[PDB]
């Protein structure tokens, strides 16, 4: 479940969601400012168009060059149901809501004006200890909301009831992500689990987009203050303000460019050795995943990247490329001059690792042999590629082997053409 | 209760531990046995949070 | 007739001693069904995991022990 | 002593951090190890004074690694840096202090210095202390009084006793200072040699010789220089500045052969003045100054002929100001050990290429020969063009199916033939070969095992060498392939590696190995670090391949084996395929060729 | 000329 981007959350939207969650503070620039570069333009030019217009029109303003690209927008915005065909008149929600947004249309006493280094150090820090508790450490902050929910995000599991919970394979994986990567997809999961658990996602998420620029709110906004993505000098005040972090929000990497905008520590040589000048333990603790520390300095560590750490990594669930990734997104300054920033041999043997771990492909089936004949075997095979239940094929030698669900389909199937008798 | 806290515990045979522990944990029996103590039993493993180590 | 199982798919070499380890009943069960293809083979889903293991532990036979060296 | 919740050593109760780290460039571990940052602005003193003063680990790109030892601490006193003199300067380096344990321990190093010294004359030796009382606490053990023959002070030691006697005054905590004052000896008399002005001498080169010369002395020691530095011009040159009579020997006869020729190519030296104590050949040693034989002749625990038997009486008994030691790695041999009991000699020089062996008997060297006097960086030399830009690789052959399952079958010996022997490593091989040749390179077989050497030269149709090829007919293939523009490759057996004079090549394809032994390895790559007509270091012109096969006992050997050359820091590339090989016109592709040489193999029995 | 092989020139694992 890598939901790796917006469109994938975008596609799991219903009109009775979509209509309400439309709503004019922060929906329609958030999602206008986030649709392609070319269905911005025709959303722009119909906002004072009262009626529909057909396809065509818009497939001939555009070149037969970039038609794919204007044909998926569309796509999209159809998906997202912004226009109706009628025959593309948007949605009067939408249209009045976007045309509100341009314009506009609450105030009260001095805040304490804290600093915004300040501000993003502590959601820095929030979210640190957050990770702190996700990884192995003997000792990191817990609360019971935020234990549940690394839960429910399936990060973690407890293995005994009382014993504090371990990390799940996808749990390796996200710690290993970057941190705007890493925090989307808790966000993602946090909204879900929200919905899941009763708490209005129209109202958060909305307030998301706003947080970007009612009591389930106050809740989520409390929750957004454990999370340190917003400061709130004492839990009466009534205003809070949104962190460097909660300003990003959804943005992504590809918003004031990525996280890579900090000093890089990780030294790797030839000799598969590690050197991180690195004193934050958090960063110990994932190098630890898949290298063998060796010493510790007040400001670095030296460690080695061997087959035991590496495979152990793989058959916890980790991959050679978030690995490498890893890595070149924390590469030190001075192994940057090289091109590749990384050792080759270093990392085609990181790869080479994790490909000697799935040497064998391991896949459930059926199989059926001794087929009186190349028809009725050929007959079956092509009802089996039909259902798509086909797992393999040798012709030559007269047989096939099928997913066990599948399997139910052919053996009834198979019943069915013998009972033709 | 026993034999499952015996099972539980890899061992074969109930002992008094295994029926303090499927005594103790259960919310009727342990209020059902709330003024009788069991010989060689021991208490239920109990630490509170504030007890526990921090940084 | 019709066969429960799993199968497994890897380059020849590792066929080789995937049939060599029931031919030599290292396992001490004929755990191949059927010979499907020299990278294909059926087995029972119940041994694949000491299978794995074995193939594992071919590896650290076949590999230099860094071990901190 | 104290370990982390993670396996990392942790030293922040042992030393803190400068307030200007960021500037140092160096760390200091309490269990002796040592960084330091290649890419600091101070690398070049750090490098120099760790070299100085540490035995290298791992030098790689951006990080060297070293380690303290109390050989490479008496080096540093040999040199005159006192305890405060090298505890300054590391501290000044160091960009978290010095641990007091590691200062404790450089101050026990240093104090146990210049107390003993170990002199001959006469023919005799003799321990000398500037302090009389320390020899009556040394001597408190009988070894030392069974070992001694039946300000200043000093006592005469049985010769055959000196190294047991060495041995233990390093466990002693007592080492012998071994100093030769060449200048002021009249009782050996010098020789008539010097190295003629055609002798160019480069900057390693001039480092080790300094640092052996540190004053008017020579310090005893092994001098670890690439056979393309020209360890031969560095030798030849410490005999030119002894200028007293020396005594060379090498591992085998055509070594004695190439050092003949340097002294000749590099010294003032006529030939009558060089002789070659040889069992093949005769040169009456005894009838001039310099010498040169082979451990195999002086160590010789048979029988000695009558007449090299009146050689060896007047080599036991005359006394050799200089004994220079070739490819000292067989030295810590039972044999060859011998030769230093059998020699007088007053300061002894070792010279390798490979300072590695598989038994722990390594060690040995220092208190044998003595400290490593210097170590040359090999990708510094690549970085200054003294040596070839070599793109090291490993192939990564699949063994054939049928191959697998006898392999996997066989547990025994047998195992080594039928991993060598396979189609697909015998197609790779064929396929860089014919690449190669077509690319006009110069290229290089090696192996092991002459059943697979010969089943492969006889299928390619070239020329292979082994130890039962004579002489005329093993250089008759080497004259052809450095002269004849048809013949473009030559296959080898450990021959080659062992101990050979080899035309340079730019590409060498090592298709079987003796096992995960790192001299060997080392060995085979210097053929190829020579320099050619009009190469430069940035062409990558140079290439070594090893051919392994997948899953097999070649891939440990192989990993193990490439440890030194990866600590010196050559990267082995991987290589799983060559494309090219699916379409090129190669041996075994059908079954049944693979099936004929199975049995084949199968039939060696 | 005398330029590298391919197998040299980049990653042969796929990857």
């Amino acid at each position: 479940l890598q939901c790796r981007n917006l469109q994938e959350f975008l596609g799991g939207l219903s009109p009775g969601v979509l209509d309400r969650l439309y709503g004019h503070p922060a929906t329609c620039l958030a999602v206008f400012r986030e649709l392609p570069s070319l269905a911005k333009n025709w959303v722009m030019r119909m906002l004072f168009l009262e009626q529909p217009l057909p396809q065509a029109a818009v497939a001939l303003w555009v070149k037969k060059e970039f038609s794919k690209a204007q044909e998926e927008s569309t796509g999209l915005l159809s998906g997202l149901r912004i226009w109706h065909t009628q025959l593309l008149i948007l949605n009067p929600i939408f249209r009045q809501n976007l045309r509100i947004a341009l314009l506009g249309g609450q105030l009260g006493p001095d805040k304490h004006a804290r600093d915004v280094p300040s501000l993003d150090k502590y959601a820095e820090e929030r979210w640190e200890v957050v990770l702190h508790f996700m990884v192995g450490s003997p000792s990191a902050a817990v609360s019971q909301d935020l234990a549940q929910l690394l839960s429910q995000a399936g990060l973690m599991k407890s293995t005994e009831p009382g014993e504090p919970p371990c990390i799940t394979s996808a749990g390796f994986q996200f710690l290993l992500l970057d941190t705007p990567a890493q925090l989307w997809y808790f966000m993602l999961q946090y909204l879900q689990t929200a919905q899941s658990r009763g708490m209005d996602l129209v109202e958060i998420l909305s307030f998301l987009f706003q947080l970007s620029f009612s009591d389930s709110l106050l809740n989520f906004l409390q929750h957004l203050r454990e999370f340190g993505l917003v400061f709130q000098r004492k839990r009466k005040s009534r205003r809070y303000y949104p962190t460097r972090l909660a300003i990003n929000l959804s943005s992504g990497v590809s918003g004031a460019g990525g996280t890579v905008h900090q000093p890089g520590f990780i030294v790797v040589e030839t000799n598969y050795r590690l050197y991180a000048y690195t004193e934050s333990e958090l960063q110990i603790a994932l190098i630890a995943l898949f290298s063998e520390m060796l010493y510790r300095f007040p400001n670095m560590v030296v460690a080695q990247v061997t087959r035991e750490s590496v495979q152990q990594a793989i058959a916890s669930g980790i991959t050679a490329q978030q690995i490498i990734h890893f890595l070149r997104t924390r590469a030190h300054p001075v192994m940057l001059k090289q091109t590749p920033v990384l050792p080759p041999t270093i990392t085609d043997q990181i790869r080479l690792w994790e490909l000697e771990r799935d040497r064998l492909r391991f896949t459930e089936g059926v199989l059926y042999n001794q087929f009186l004949s190349q028809v009725d075997f050929e007959l079956l095979l092509a009802h089996a590629r039909e259902l798509g239940v086909l797992v393999f094929e040798n012709s030559a030698k007269r047989l096939m082997v099928v997913t066990p669900a599948g399997h139910s389909d052919v053996k009834r199937f198979w019943k069915r053409q013998k009972h033709s008798s | 209760l026993a034999g499952n806290a015996a099972r539980d515990n890899k061992k074969t045979r109930i002992i008094p531990r295994h029926l303090q522990l499927a005594v103790r944990n259960d919310e009727e029996l342990n209020k059902l046995l709330g003024r009788v103590t069991i010989a060689q039993g021991g208490v239920l493993p109990n630490i509170q949070s504030v007890l526990l180590p921090k940084k | 007739n019709v066969l429960k199982g799993v199968l497994i798919e890897c380059d020849p070499a590792m066929k080789q001693f995937l049939l060599y380890l029931d031919e030599s009943n290292a396992l001490g069960k004929k755990f191949i069904i059927q010979d499907i293809d020299d990278t294909h083979v059926f087995v029972i889903a119940e041994l694949v995991n000491v299978l794995q293991e074995r193939v594992g532990e071919l590896m650290d036979q076949n590999a230099f022990s860094l071990t901190q060296k | 002593t104290k370990v982390d919740e993670y396996g990392a050593k942790d030293y922040r109760l042992q030393m803190p951090l400068k307030d200007d780290h960021t500037s140092r460039p160096l760390w200091v571990a309490p269990d002796g190890h040592i960084f330091l940052e290649a890419f600091s602005p101070v690398y070049k003193y750090a490098q120099d004074f760790l070299v100085a003063i540490a035995e290298p680990v791992c030098r790689p790109t951006h990080v060297h690694e070293y380690k303290l030892t109390a050989y490479s601490l008496y080096a540093a006193v040999s040199v005159g840096l006192q305890t405060s003199d090298i505890t300054e300067y590391l501290r000044k380096l160091s960009k978290t202090g010095v641990p007091d344990g590691i200062m404790q321990f450089i101050k026990l190093c240093t104090v146990s210095y210049g107390k003993v010294k170990l002199v001959l004359k006469h023919n005799r030796y003799f321990v000398e202390s500037c302090h009389p009382d320390v020899i009556q606490h040394l001597l408190q053990d009988p070894v030392i009084r069974e070992c001694r023959l039946r300000q200043t002070v000093s006592f005469e030691v049985k010769q055959e006793m000196i190294e047991e006697l060495q041995k233990r005054c390093i466990h002693l905590e007592y080492p012998l200072l071994a100093e030769y004052d060449f200048r002021n000896d009249s009782v050996n008399p010098d020789i008539n040699i010097d190295l003629k002005p055609t002798a160019v001498l480069r900057p390693y080169q001039e480092k080790s010789l300094r640092k052996m010369f540190g004053n008017g002395r020579a310090r005893s020691g092994v001098i670890v220089l690439p056979c393309g530095a020209g360890k031969s011009l560095v030798g030849v040159t410490a005999a030119c500045t002894v200028r007293k009579r020396c005594l060379v020997l090498g591992n085998s006869a055509v070594s004695v052969e190439q050092w003949k020729a340097q002294f000749k190519m590099w010294s003032t030296i006529d030939d009558s003045q060089i002789c070659r104590f040889t069992s093949d050949a005769k040169d009456k040693p005894i009838g001039c100054s310099v010498a040169i034989s082979t451990y195999s002749m002086l160590g010789h625990t048979t029988k000695r002929s009558w007449e090299a038997e009146r050689v060896m009486e007047w080599l036991k008994t005359q006394e050799w100001g200089l004994m220079i030691l070739d490819e000292v790695h067989t030295i810590p041999a039972k044999m060859f050990r011998r030769v230093l009991t059998i020699v007088q000699a007053h300061c002894k020089l070792g010279l390798t290429a490979t300072l590695v062996r598989e038994d722990d008997k390594i060690v040995d060297l220092n208190f044998l020969i003595g400290p490593k006097l210097y170590e040359a960086n090999w990708m510094e030399l690549q970085n200054n063009g003294y040596i070839a830009k070599v793109q090291c690789a490993e192939v990564w052959c699949p063994m054939s199916p049928e191959f697998y399952r006898e392999y996997v079958a066989i547990k025994t010996k047998k195992r080594i033939l039928l991993y060598t022997m396979n189609p697909n490593k015998f197609r790779a091989c064929q396929f860089l070969i014919k690449f190669h040749e077509r690319r006009n390179d110069k290229i290089i077989v090696f192996a092991d095992n002459v059943f697979a050497l010969k089943e492969y030269a006889i299928r390619l149709n070239k020329p292979y060498i082994y130890g039962p090829t004579s002489q005329g007919e093993r250089m008759q293939i080497l004259q052809n392939f450095k002269h004849n523009p048809k013949i473009n490759t030559i296959f080898i057996s450990k021959v080659g590696d062992t101990s050979f004079d080899l035309p340079e090549a730019n590409v060498l394809i090592q298709i079987s190995s003796h096992g995960g032994s790192r001299r060997q390895e080392a060995q085979r790559l210097g053929r190829v670090l020579r320099a050619k007509k009009g190469m430069v270091a940035e062409e990558y012109n140079a290439f070594f391949y090893s051919l392994v096969s997948q899953d097999t006992q070649e891939m440990a050997y192989s990993t193990k084996r490439q440890r030194f050359l990866v600590d010196q820091g050559y990267s082995f590339k991987v290589i799983t395929k060559l494309a090219g090989m699916e379409e090129e016109d190669l041996a075994f592709s059908t079954k049944e060729e693979q099936q004929q040489l199975l049995q084949k193999v199968l039939a060696a029995t | 000329a005398k330029e590298r092989p391919i197998w040299l020139r980049e990653s042969t694992v796929q990857g």
